[PDB]
């Protein structure tokens, strides 16, 4: 499985440019293709979402009248359209996958991302506890995340994810839906929750665990994100 | 010439049957008469899964107690969701004459085979969003009539060439082979400890197999016709059979006897499937006359019926926790009952 | 169906249903046939002309834009009483016989009597084939006779409806139609107007067998529908 | 004859099958009643379950 | 009166028979899971048409001829007549498509299920339901059947209380053609060739006689009188015309019986 996208750079304000994401090595026709955006120095945020069969296409509240996503199922290539770029169009764009059925694990594989720079309500809001914590290689670490409203649904499922982007590396997935472990991450990681406050608990520690850790909700359509908690040795 | 063989034959026959008959102090009916029965029970259809083109021969509940699989003559495996009545996966076969399927206890694989002398293995969890074949087993001569899983690596298959064989999925070659059946065998039931399993064949005889030593242990007889459905008691000390002569029986391993027989005058067709409940009190056996039936195991009496299938019942499953019972039939609809 | 995840679940379960619809549409416009025979009978050459210990083989032939799928059972056990249940939905059965041997034909007659009267094989019309007729001619002009094994051949007369195409020898036609009638007597004693028998005279190379199968199938489906709609 | 190989294996199998112990119906029957009486409490099919408890409601 | 009471008795019996006979078919073919073949959908659609007719328009014209006077407003007359036309035309069109389905089944046996699938049946029901509404509303509400015959309509029938439909010289002929001649010819031709195909096959056929006899004894007099009356000079007593409409109606009553209770495959 390898996803590659190309293009981007410096443009003058008001222009419109097309971004393409090319997928190889997997059955692209059966995956959703979210567009999670990372600000140059801030946390993650949504851009768009097209389902597998091109049925449903949600857009972002910030950008809905200028952004259109299109896919080419035969050629297996994903596209992004923008219109009249503002000063905010400087953030980082990543190609995410996802798959939904009983027992599935969404948000698995992320792309390398592309860089573009521009010259000169009732949304569930989540805020993380701290921003930086010094650690020792072998102690126990804990991180906390807060949600404005209860995340638990009537079907007994809590929609919480922990990504833990590493420095110089694209984001990953560790814990999906509160208390479930991702695809072969080291077992020392774990998670616990109550319904409104949640804790990520690392048992041992290694030099790899350094980086920034994120929080995400998936109970209702818009996908809000936490701020981040950097760990330093 | 041949006088030596029959002499030893009746020698062993009289050596075993006298002790077997003497051990039978009394029937279970005398003891069970005192227990208050459970009376009359209502079961109602709670869903109806639709989507198969042709008839249906098999199904298997998962350990998740919520997922199940089924195979059909149009060449289809479909993985459902028993709660929301959804479909998870739709797998196309290569040979359309499939007769059995199985669901791995860890929920990672399924296996199917039939009138092509091959049992296939499909891997549900991969990196690419697909379900693909991974290990296809060749080596049997007749058609596959049953298959079960021991773990992620050891699988037991039952074939029409009168031989059962324990396999090794990693290398694809057998590690053991069981012989002793004159006619083609139809089904096999695992033990809860995965160290023994019974077998049934068209010869009106049922045998006991030990996996570790690969050698038979006991023989059970008494049915007048062939056997096409067998199930193992939850305790791990008994099993029940299904025949073509409108008869179901209960058998004991250690006692080597035949227990109560569940037959009625007004039944002429032949049983096709048999299953128990989580506590061993109820026995659910579908019949060829379009109707399933439920019996009291201890008292051998009918307690209600589950009608509503238009054509023959071919498969029947009960969830691990006892939540629900799923029935499949030749009219291509599975009806869940709760 | 409240959270977005259940919505994506139902969308997936609808895509699967569309795929099943397309498969059913293709499945409805195809006819499946079952081929039976013995080893000496030339059923191994019929399949080649129309065209690993496996268990079943499939061959496909199309005539006038109709698809026929005929399944030939390969290396299986002798007993068929158990795996015959899977075939009670096919259009017709193509039975094959080698009528040159004159002694290993009681077995064929018993086989036909067993197949015709099977409880699961009702409502299935059977197409009978008589193969390797040139060998019968090449064996009967020298005289090994049929009186050796069938004494009642001596009191058999060619029926008036017989139409010998070759005309090479009256005795050839007499023996041929004797064998035909001997096979046909089996179907007549039963079947009670639900399924029939469609005999034929075939040899090694006959590039008209597909048309015979097509016409027989058409004449089976028409009778079935007329029975259904209260017109017969 | 050449069928001596098949002839013997039946004899050894019959000799083997004879060497199995017997516990008669005292242990055979009593275990089943013990198990069913012990586990009849949690049986969902045997005793009707509250509508809130079961997941196949309506 | 005794005659009026008896006539009301027959009319109410007809309405009740229509309603119950259609309801049985509707409920049975809707609930039962196996009886979901496309021809059964055509039968269901025709049953719904007949039930709507029997619930709506039978009682109005029941009240409307026993005392020989109309007790409703002028706006109501146009609506009833037009809806009556729509429903009768729909029933006849449904009979015509059942007959082709039969022809496609027998005359082409191998390609039956490949071509008579449920998409085609949906198209059949849509055409059966749509065009009659179009040409009925267009002819009645947009006045085109009274064109040229306004004088007699104003003089003789409209002066007293009445709700009898009127047809001109060309309107009557057009209605006769489009509602009787095309479907009648189609059914006759179809149920006539199948007869030769099934006389030869039994050499190696009265049920269609029944399926044609009712359709021709129970509509031919109506439509013939309707198309002939303007040519004669309007001499037909309306007392006769009352017996005619009731023909079709009686047809509306007996139609589901022929196509449901005759066949053993629905009887169980
Ligand atoms: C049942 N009444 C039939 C209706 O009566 C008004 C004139 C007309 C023309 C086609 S059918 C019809």
């Amino acid at each position: 499985v390898q996803l590659v996208e190309s293009g981007g750079g410096l443009v003058q304000p008001g222009g419109s440019r097309k971004l393409s994401c090319s997928a190889s090595g997997f059955a692209f026709s059966s995956f959703g293709m979210h567009w999670v955006r990372q600000a140059p120095e801030k946390g993650l945020e949504w851009v768009a979402y097209i389902s597998s069969g091109s049925g449903t296409i949600y857009y972002a509240d910030t950008v809905k009248g200028r952004f259109t996503i299109s896919r080419d199922d035969p050629k297996n290539t994903l596209f992004l359209q923008m219109t009249s770029l503002r000063s905010e169009d400087t953030a980082m764009y990543y190609c995410v996958r996802s798959i939904y059925y009983y027992g599935s694990s969404p948000f698995d594989f992320w792309g390398q991302g592309t860089t573009l720079t521009v010259s000169s309500s009732s949304d569930i809001v989540m805020t993380q506890a701290t921003s930086s914590v010094p650690v020792t290689p072998g102690e126990s670490v804990s991180i906390s995340c807060r949600s404005s409203k209860s995340l638990l649904h009537s079907n007994g499922n809590t929609y919480l994810y922990w990504f833990l982007q590493r420095p110089g590396q694209s984001p990953q997935l560790l814990i999906y839906r509160m208390s479930n472990l991702a695809s072969g991450v080291p077992d020392r990681f774990s998670g616990s929750g109550s319904g409104t406050a949640f804790t990520l608990t690392i048992s041992r520690l290694e030099a790899e665990d350094v980086g920034v850790y994120y929080c995400m909700q998936h109970l209702e359509y818009p996908l809000t994100f936490g701020a981040g908690t950097k760990l330093e040795l | 010439e041949l006088d030596q063989l029959r002499q030893e034959a009746e020698q062993l026959k009289n050596q075993i049957r006298d002790a077997r008959k003497a051990c039978a102090d009394a029937t279970l009916s005398q003891i069970t008469n005192n227990i208050d029965p459970v009376g009359r029970i209502q079961m109602r259809t709670r869903r109806t899964l639709r989507g198969h083109l042709a008839k249906i021969y098999a199904m298997h509940w998962g350990t998740d107690s919520r997922l199940l699989v089924s195979a059909s003559q149009d060449g289809k495996l479909i993985i459902w969701d028993s709660y929301t009545t959804n479909k998870v996966h739709a797998i196309p076969l290569r040979s359309s004459w499939v007769m059995t399927c199985a669901y791995a206890p860890s929920g990672n694989y399924v296996a199917c085979g039939g009138l092509d002398n091959i049992c296939s293995i499909y891997n549900l969890k991969t990196r690419e969003g697909n379900v693909r074949v991974s290990r296809e087993l060749a080596g049997h001569t007749g058609y596959l009539s049953c298959c079960r899983f021991l773990d992620d690596n050891q699988i037991v298959t039952s074939s029409g060439d009168t031989t059962c064989a324990l396999w090794d999925i990693e290398t694809g070659q057998q590690t053991t082979t069981f012989t002793g059946h004159t006619g083609d065998v139809m089904s096999l039931s695992l033990a809860p400890d995965t160290r023994l399993f019974v077998s049934g064949a068209c010869d009106a005889s049922a045998k006991l197999w030990d996996v570790r030593e690969g050698m038979c242990r006991q023989t059970f007889t008494g049915h007048e016709s062939d056997i096409n459905a067998i199930c193992f008691f939850p305790n791990g000390n008994a099993f029940a059979t299904g025949s073509d002569d409108a008869t179901c029986r209960l058998f004991d391993l250690r006692a080597d006897q035949e227990l109560m027989t569940y037959s009625h005058d007004n039944i002429i067709c032949g049983i096709t499937s048999v299953s128990f409940s989580k506590s061993g009190r109820l026995l659910l056996a579908g019949y060829d006359d379009f109707n399933c039936n439920v019996w009291d195991a201890l008292k051998a009496d009918r307690a209600g019926v589950l009608a509503g299938h238009d054509n023959r019942v071919s498969c029947l499953g009960v969830t691990d926790d006892g939540m629900a019972v799923a029935t499949g039939s030749w009219d291509s609809f599975l009806k869940i009952w709760n | 169906t409240l959270s977005a995840e259940d919505k994506a679940a139902v969308e997936r379960s609808k895509m699967i249903e569309k795929q099943l619809q397309k498969d059913k549409q293709v499945y409805r416009a195809t006819h499946r046939l079952l081929l039976l025979g013995a080893d000496n009978s030339g059923k191994s050459t019929i399949v080649k002309q129309m065209r690993k210990t496996s268990g079943i083989f499939e061959t496909k032939f199309q005539v006038d834009k109709v698809n026929f799928h005929m399944f030939d059972v390969g290396a299986q056990r002798d007993e068929r009483r158990k795996w015959i249940q899977c075939f009670n939905d096919v259009t017709a059965i193509i039975f094959v016989v080698d009528s040159s041997d004159y002694n290993r034909l009681q077995e064929a007659l018993n086989d036909f009597k067993s197949i015709w009267n099977n409880r699961w094989l009702r409502t299935i019309s059977v197409i009978l084939f008589l193969n390797k007729q040139d060998l019968l001619a090449e064996k009967v002009l020298a005289g090994s006779k049929i009186e050796d094994y069938f004494p009642e051949f001596a009191r058999y007369t060619t029926p008036e409806d017989a139409t010998p195409e070759p005309g090479e020898d009256p005795r050839v036609t007499r023996a041929k139609y004797f064998i035909r009638d001997e096979f046909l007597r089996i179907s007549t004693a039963s079947g009670d107007g639900r399924h029939y028998c469609y005999p034929h005279f075939t040899c090694s190379v006959d590039t008209e067998n597909a048309r015979r199968i097509f016409n027989d199938c058409r004449d089976i489906i028409q009778r079935m529908h007329l029975r259904q709609y209260e017109l017969l | 004859t050449a069928s001596i190989a098949q002839a013997r294996k039946l004899v050894e199998q019959l000799k083997m099958e004879a060497n199995i112990d017997r516990i008669k119906v005292s242990k055979a029957a009593a275990d089943l009643m013990a198990y069913c009486e012990a586990h009849a409490k949690e049986d969902p099919l045997l005793t009707p379950v509250p509508a809130s408890e079961n997941p196949f409601r309506e | 009166r005794e005659v009026q009471a008896s006539l009301y008795s027959l009319m109410s019996l007809i309405i009740l028979a229509t309603l119950v006979g259609n309801l049985i078919v509707i409920i049975s073919i809707s609930h039962f899971k196996q009886l979901h073949t496309p021809t059964n959908w055509l039968l269901h659609s025709m049953a719904i048409v007949d039930f709507l007719l029997g619930c709506l328009i039978m009682p109005c014209s029941m009240v409307r001829t026993v005392e020989r006077c109309w007790y409703f407003g002028e706006i109501l007359c146009k609506v009833h007549t037009s809806t009556d036309i729509m429903l009768s035309s729909a029933s006849i069109f449904h009979l015509a498509f059942i007959s082709i389905d039969r022809y496609c089944a027998v005359c082409d046996p191998l390609r039956y299920k490949a071509k008579i699938n449920i998409s085609t049946i949906l198209v059949m029901i849509l055409v059966s339901w749509s065009l009659p509404a179009v040409y009925a509303f267009g002819m009645i509400f947009l006045e085109l059947n009274l064109k040229g015959v306004e004088e007699l309509y104003r003089s003789q029938v409209s002066d007293l209380g009445g709700c009898s439909p009127f047809f001109s010289k060309v309107s009557g002929v057009l209605a006769f053609m489009t509602s009787f001649y095309i479907p009648g010819s189609v059914m006759l031709f179809v149920y006539y060739r199948i007869y030769f195909i099934a006389k030869g096959q039994a050499r190696s056929a009265k049920t269609l006689g029944i399926m044609v006899g009712v359709f021709l004894v129970c509509w031919c007099p109506f439509f013939l009188c309707t198309v002939l009356d303007p040519f004669l000079g309007y001499v037909i007593p309306p007392s006769l015309n009352d017996a005619l409409y009731w023909f079709g109606y009686l047809n509306s009553a007996l139609n589901p019986m022929v196509y449901a209770f005759f066949y053993p495959w629905f009887r169980r």
